[PDB]
C-alpha cells in the first residue's frame, strides 16, 4: 500500500465482484471493480444481491490483459434495490460441451453430463499454513524467515479428460474437488492424505489414457503403483455430471490464432487434419449420476 | 523511446525510468539507487553488495517488492546529484548500460542482469528527477497502482492484526 | 450369426398379434406364476386395462430366484402353440423391482415417434 | 453427390470427431465409411471416429487376445471385441505396517473389484467405447473400455432411451459442420511463377511429408528424391530460370532443385522446424517435433523449478528459459526452436503459460 500515495493505513482496499445487466448478451458477464482507499468506506448499500448502478467508472486492464474497472473523483455509486430476503436458489443451465465450441454467445457457467476418459497429471503437497512451500511432516523450510511456527497444510491438483458424446475438454480440478474426482470417500482421501506427508509430496504423470507412468515418476515406490493403478481403471474413468467455469473470464478480449495442424494414426493411415484448440474448463463439483456404473 | 524492466535483454544500453526507492553508498566511486517500474523482471534482478545495509527509505516494505525491485549502480559524476534525492521520487535515467551475468563466485552458472550508470556523461549518460505534471509520471504511477491492485502475488503482513488504520 | 434385434414390443402388441408370430421380440410383464413342472408360466401387465397374461418358456435360459409379483424383462422369440397360443421363446430373462413402467412405456414411446421422424 | 461426399479431409474442426458419439447401434449398420482414406464414417456429414453404446449381451466367443460379445441394443446387434488383460506383477501380501497393509488391501480390493466390474456373462447390461472397423462385410467394435452395467431397476436403460432423440436433435441431425470454409480454389496450383513462392509450397509440402512419414531427422538428398517433393520442384520456372546453360541443362537445374531445396529447409529453419546438431553433416537436418529428449530437458527448466531464483518464483520467463538450456544443453539452441518446444509442450498441455512469455508446468 501507499506505493506513491502518502495516504498510508488508509483501511484496506476493497474489491467488488458484479453481474453486467444488459440486453446485448443473453448471459450476463461478470466483472471487477476496485474501490482504492480514498473513497473508503464505501456508500451504505453495496452488499451482496444488491442491484446498483454504477457510473463514471474507470475502466482499466492489466498487462495480463484483464479488463477491471476503479473508482476515481467522478464515480458516483446509486443503489436501485436491496437484497432479497430469501437467497434464490437458481441451478445452473445444462447444455452439451459441442456449445462451447460455438464461441461467444456462449454461457460463462454450466452443467455437463460427460465421462471421464484419462487422468493426465496429479500433485499432492503439504504445505507450511504461513507460507507457500512444502513442509514435510511438519519441517518448514521457512521457519522463522516471516514463518512464526510449523504447522502444515494439505494441497492436491489433478488434470482431466472429460468427453460427453459431442466434445472432449480438458478440466483441471483442484483440492476438495478433486476427492470427488477420484471418487475416495473422505475417510480413504483423509488416509492418503496422512500417509504421503511422510514424503511430504507426490507427483504422477501419465503417458495417456491406459498407458504407462512417465518418466517423471518412478515405478519404485508401492505408493505410486497404488495411484497409478487407479488412474488408469474404471473406478475413476466413470460417467459423472460435471460443472465448471469455463477457465477463461467472459469477454470478447481473448487473443485468437487459426486452427492448428496434428497428425493422427489410425487405422495405420496417416490423417493429417486441421483441428480446435482444446476447451480447458476449472472444476466446480464433481457428482455421480444415476449411479451409473 | 520508452522501455520498461520487463523489456529489457541480456547486453544493451535503456533509459528505464522508474520509481526512487531508496538510496545508499557503495565506494568512494559508486552509489546505488534502488528503484522499480512495477513490471516484472525477465532475469532475476540485480542486487548491489554494499558497505553498510542500512540504506535510506521505508525498507520495512521496499523488501516486500523484492522480485520487482532493482539495484541501480551509478559511478562517478552521477553520485552527488544521486546522494541529494528523495524518498519515493519519480525518476529518469539516460544511457542505462544492461549486463546479464551467467557465473558467481563460487564457479556455478547463475543468471541476473545488472544495471550500471558508467563515469563521464559520455554517450548521454545520466539522469532527471520528474516532475509530476508529465504523462510519463502519470503513466509511471499508472502502472504502479494496477501492479499493486491486479497483483496476485502471495500476501505480506501475515501478522494481519497489525494495522488498525490511521489508528 | 448375429440374432436379429429384440425390438421392444408392448404386451398389447402380441396380446394384439402385432407382432408377428416367430420374429425377435423383447418385453415386459410382472411374472404373474412359475410352472416347474411344465417350464411354463405368465407375465401378467396392465395398461389402463384389466391385467392381460404373457406366456413364456422357462427350461434353461435363466433359474432366477426371484418371485412371483416382481417384474421382469424377457428377450427372445414368441412362436405358436396350439393349445397355449404364441409363447415366448426366452432369450434372456431377468428381474427387476422398482420400475417406473409408465416412463418406460413412454420412453418406448419417444423411441418409435422418433423412429418415425426419422427418414 | 456435392454434400455428401467427405469434405476436406474429414478434418477436426467438427466436434465430434473427438468424441464417443451417442449413436444407435443401428446406425452404426447405416454409417458410410470415407472413401477417400478408410477407417473412419460417416452420418449426416458429422465425421465420426469412435461411439458409445448401451445394451446387453447375447453372445460369446473368448479367444487367446479377446472375447467376441454380440451386443443388442433393440434396434440391432452388432459384434464387440474386447481385449482381455491380466493382472499381471500384483504385488505380494505381508503383515507389514498399517501403512503398507492399507496400500496393499486397497491395490487388491482395487483389483478385485475391477475384474468383478470387468468379467462378463451372458445377460449382462453392457457398455461400450470404442471404434467401427469393416470385414468380409461384417461390421464391429473394437472396445477402448467396456464394463458391466449394474441396474436393478431399468432406470439407466430407460434413461438412455430417452437421451438419445434429444441429443440426436440437438447435435448429429444437424446437417452442417459449418466451418468458414477457407477454400483456395488451386489458385497458382500448376504454376506459382516465382521462385520465393515456389520455396515456400515446398517448404509447406516438405513439412506435410516430414511429419506425415515421421521423420525424425534426414540428409537433405533423402527428402529431395521424394518422387511428389520433386514433381512439385520441377514447375516450369525453376527449370526456365535454370535453362540458361542450354548445353548443361541438367547441372543447372539439379544445382538449382537442390538449392531450392536447401532455401526450403532454411525457411523451415527461420520457421522453427527443423535444426542442425554438431555433427559435420551439412545436411542433415533434426525435427523440434521429435527430439523427445530436448523436450524433457524443457520440461525440466519449469516442472521441476528454475534452480537460480533464490525467492520461490512459480514459473520461469522466456528469456530466463533459453538462457538456461543454452547453458545446460546448446549455446547454439535457437529461440525458434525454443518456442516451438515451448508452443508443442503446451498443445500438449505438459506446459501452461500463465502470461506473456512466462511458464510453468
Ligand atoms: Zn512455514
Amino acid at each position: 500500500w501507499m506505493k506513491l500515495g502518502n495516504t498510508g493505513a488508509m483501511r484496506r482496499c476493497v474489491k467488488l465482484t458484479v453481474a453486467l445487466e444488459t440486453a446485448e448478451c443473453e448471459f450476463p458477464p461478470h466483472l471487477d471493480v476496485y474501490i482504492e482507499d480514498p473513497h473508503l468506506p464505501p456508500s451504505l448499500g453495496l452488499l451482496p444481491g444488491a442491484r446498483v448502478h454504477f457510473s463514471q467508472l474507470e475502466k482499466r486492464v492489466s498487462r495480463s490483459h484483464n479488463v477491471y474497472c476503479c473508482f476515481r473523483s467522478s464515480t458516483y455509486v446509486q443503489v436501485l434495490s436491496f437484497p432479497p430476503e430469501t437467497t434464490i436458489s437458481i441451478p445452473l443451465p445444462h447444455i452439451y460441451l459441442a456449445e462451447l465450441l460455438q464461441g461467444g454467445q456462449s454461457p460463462f457457467q454450466a452443467t455437463a453430463s460427460c465421462h471421464i476418459v484419462s487422468v493426465f497429471s496429479l500433485q499432492l503437497f503439504w504445505v507450511c499454513a504461513y507460507c507457500t512451500s512444502i513442509c514435510r511432516q511438519g519441517k518448514c523450510t521457512r521457519l522463522g524467515s516471516t514463518c512464526p511456527t510449523q504447522t502444515a497444510i494439505s494441497q492436491a491438483i489433478i488434470r482431466l479428460l472429460v468427453e460427453d458424446g459431442t466434445a472432449e475438454a480438458v478440466v483441471t480440478c483442484r483440492n476438495h474437488h478433486v476427492a470427488a474426482a477420484l471418487g475416495l470417500c473422505p475417510r480413504e482421501w483423509a488416509s492418503l492424505l496422512d500417509f504421503v506427508q511422510v514424503p511430504g509430496r507426490v507427483v504422477l504423470q501419465f503417458a495417456g489414457p491406459g498407458a504407462q507412468l512417465e518418466s517423471s515418476a518412478r515405478v519404485d515406490e508401492p505408493m505410486t503403483m497404488f495411484l497409478w493403478t487407479l488412474c488408469t481403471s474404471p473406478s475413476v474413468l466413470r460417467p459423472i455430471v460435471l460443472s465448471f467455469e469455463l477457465e477463461r473470464k467472459p469477454s470478447k478480449i481473448v487473443p485468437l490464432e487459426p486452427p492448428r495442424l496434428q497428425r493422427f494414426q489410425c487405422g495405420e493411415l496417416p490423417f493429417l487434419t486441421h483441428v480446435n484448440p482444446r476447451l480447458r474448463l476449472s472444476c466446480l463439483s464433481i457428482r455421480e449420476s444415476e449411479y451409473s456404473s | 523511446t520508452l522501455l520498461k524492466l520487463c523489456d529489457v535483454q541480456p547486453m544493451q544500453y535503456f533509459d528505464l525510468t522508474c520509481q526512487l526507492l531508496g538510496k545508499a553508498e557503495v565506494d568512494g566511486a559508486s552509489f546505488l539507487l534502488k528503484v522499480w517500474d512495477g513490471t516484472r523482471t525477465p532475469f532475476p534482478s540485480w542486487r548491489v553488495l554494499i558497505q553498510d545495509l542500512v540504506l535510506e527509505g521505508d525498507l520495512s516494505h521496499i523488501h516486500r517488492l523484492q522480485n520487482l525491485t532493482i539495484d541501480i549502480l551509478v559511478y562517478d559524476n552521477h553520485v552527488h546529484v544521486a546522494r541529494s534525492l528523495k524518498v519515493g521520487s519519480f525518476l529518469r535515467i539516460y544511457s542505462l548500460h544492461t549486463k546479464l551475468q551467467s557465473m558467481n563466485s563460487e564457479n556455478q552458472t547463475m543468471l541476473s542482469l545488472e544495471f550500471h550508470l558508467h563515469g563521464g556523461t559520455s554517450y548521454g549518460r545520466g539522469i532527471r528527477v520528474l516532475p509530476e505534471s508529465n504523462s510519463d509520471v502519470d503513466q509511471l504511477k499508472k502502472d504502479l497502482e494496477s501492479a499493486n491492485l491486479t497483483a496476485n502475488q502471495h500476501s505480506d503482513v501475515i501478522c494481519q492484526s497489525e494495522p488498525d488504520d490511521s489508528f | 450369426m448375429l440374432p436379429k434385434p429384440g425390438t421392444y414390443y408392448l404386451p398389447w402388441e402380441v396380446s394384439a398379434g402385432q407382432v408377428p408370430d416367430g420374429s425377435t421380440l423383447r418385453t415386459f410383464g410382472r411374472l404373474c406364476l412359475y410352472d416347474m413342472i411344465q417350464s411354463r408360466v405368465t407375465l401378467m401387465a396392465q395398461h389402463g386395462s384389466d391385467q392381460h397374461q404373457v406366456l413364456v418358456c422357462t427350461k434353461l435360459v435363466e433359474p432366477f430366484h426371484a418371485q412371483v409379483g416382481s417384474l421382469y424383462i424377457v428377450l427372445g422369440e414368441l412362436q405358436h402353440q396350439q393349445d397355449r397360443g404364441s409363447v415366448v421363446k426366452a432369450r434372456v430373462l431377468t428381474c427387476v423391482e422398482g420400475m417406473n413402467l409408465p416412463l418406460l412405456e413412454q420412453a418406448i414411446r419417444e423411441q418409435r415417434l422418433y423412429k418415425q421422424e426419422r427418414g | 453427390r456435392c454434400e455428401e461426399e467427405t469434405p476436406s479431409l474429414l478434418w477436426g474442426l467438427d466436434p465430434v470427431f473427438l468424441a464417443f458419439a451417442k449413436l444407435y447401434i443401428r446406425d452404426i449398420l447405416d454409417m458410410k465409411e470415407s472413401r477417400q482414406v478408410p477407417g473412419v464414417f460417416l452420418y449426416n456429414g458429422h465425421p465420426i471416429k469412435q461411439v458409445d453404446v448401451l445394451g446387453t449381451v447375447i453372445g460369446v466367443r473368448e479367444r487367446d487376445a479377446f472375447y467376441s460379445y454380440g451386443v443388442d441394443d433393440s434396434t440391432g446387434v452388432i459384434n464387440c471385441i474386447c481385449w482381455k488383460k491380466l493382472n499381471t506383477e500384483s504385488v505380494s501380501a505381508a503383515p507389514s505396517a498399517a501403512r503398507e497393509l492399507s496400500l496393499t488391501s486397497q491395490l487388491k480390493k482395487l483389483q478385485e473389484t475391477i475384474e468383478q466390474k470387468t468379467k462378463i456373462e451372458i445377460g449382462d447390461t453392457i457398455r461400450v467405447r470404442g471404434s467401427i472397423r469393416t470385414y468380409r462385410e461384417e461390421r464391429e467394435i473394437h472396445a477402448t473400455t467396456y464394463y458391466k452395467v449394474d441396474d436393478p431397476v431399468w432406470n439407466i436403460q430407460i434413461a438412455r432411451m430417452l437421451e438419445l432423440p434429444t441429443i440426436y436433435r440437438k447435435v448429429y441431425d444437424q446437417p452442417f459442420h459449418s466451418s468458414a470454409l477457407e477454400k483456395e480454389e488451386a489458385l497458382s496450383n500448376p504454376g506459382a511463377l516465382d521462385l520465393p513462392s515456389l520455396t515456400s509450397l515446398l517448404s509447406e509440402k516438405a513439412k506435410e511429408f516430414l511429419m506425415e512419414n515421421r521423420v525424425q531427422s534426414f540428409y537433405q538428398q533423402e527428402l529431395e528424391m521424394v518422387e511428389s517433393l520433386l514433381s512439385l520442384a520441377n514447375q516450369p520456372v525453376i527449370h526456365s530460370a535454370s535453362s540458361d546453360q542450354v548445353n548443361f541443362k541438367k547441372d543447372t537445374t539439379s544445382k538449382a532443385i537442390h538449392s531450392i531445396f536447401k532455401n526450403a529447409i532454411q525457411l523451415l529453419q527461420e520457421k522453427g522446424l527443423v535444426f542442425q546438431k554438431d555433427d559435420g553433416f551439412d545436411n542433415l537436418y533434426y525435427v523440434t517435433r521429435e527430439d523427445k529428449d530436448l523436450h524433457r530437458k524443457i520440461h525440466r527448466i519449469i516442472q521441476q523449478d528454475c534452480q537460480k531464483p533464490n525467492h520461490m518464483e512459480k514459473g520461469c520467463h522466456f528469456l530466463h528459459i533459453l538462457a538456461c538450456a543454452r547453458l545446460s544443453i546448446r549455446p547454439g539452441l535457437s529461440e525458434a526452436v525454443l518456442q516451438q518446444v515451448l508452443e508443442l509442450l503446451e498443445d500438449q498441455s505438459d506446459i501452461v503459460s500463465t502470461m506473456e512469455h512466462y511458464y510453468t508446468a
